[PDB]
């Protein structure tokens, strides 16, 4: 596996340093302590869905009606072969 | 007493015949020993040695 986005790099190395926070290491020497074990670490490092956004936020517009980005990036990229093919046969004229 | 004086002529010895080895079974003898499982390449004892499974916990 390969990282390419950084929010998940960051999140990742997150829970490794709370896991290295939250643990304590035994030697190999010894001496052995008592531990009091708990069942599971998936509880205490719950998977945790991110935010996106509070609830709240200010409304701003732009005039594009959300619809014909939408319908003309459609047509550009059905047409983008014809349109190079148009600039390139132009471009090589003479 | 004839097989425990036999014993003790063979004894500390390899090649003992064969109705005084172990009668065991056929697969747990034509089969590996604590020893041979045991023998291991030293690169995985270095890796034993350096990097083992240590006894670790979560509270804190």
């Amino acid at each position: 596996r390969q990282n390419r986005n950084q929010e998940i790099f960051d999140a990742n190395v997150q829970r490794l340093k709370e896991y290295q926070s939250k643990i304590i290491v035994f030697p190999r020497n010894g001496k052995a302590p008592e531990a009091e074990q708990v069942l599971s670490a998936a509880a205490t490092f719950p998977i945790a869905q991110p935010a996106t956004d509070v609830e709240a936020r200010a409304v701003q517009d732009n005039g594009e009606s959300a619809f014909r980005t939408l319908r003309l990036a459609r047509s550009e990229k059905k047409f983008r072969g014809i349109r190079e093919k148009r600039a390139r046969e132009k471009a090589e004229a003479e | 007493q004839q097989r425990e004086a036999v014993r003790q002529l063979y004894k500390g010895k390899k090649y003992q015949p064969k109705d005084l080895r172990a009668k065991k079974t056929r697969a747990l003898r034509r089969a590996l020993t604590k020893f041979e499982a045991s023998q291991v390449t030293e690169k995985q004892r270095k890796k034993q040695i350096a990097f083992p499974q240590r006894k670790y916990a979560i509270k804190a």
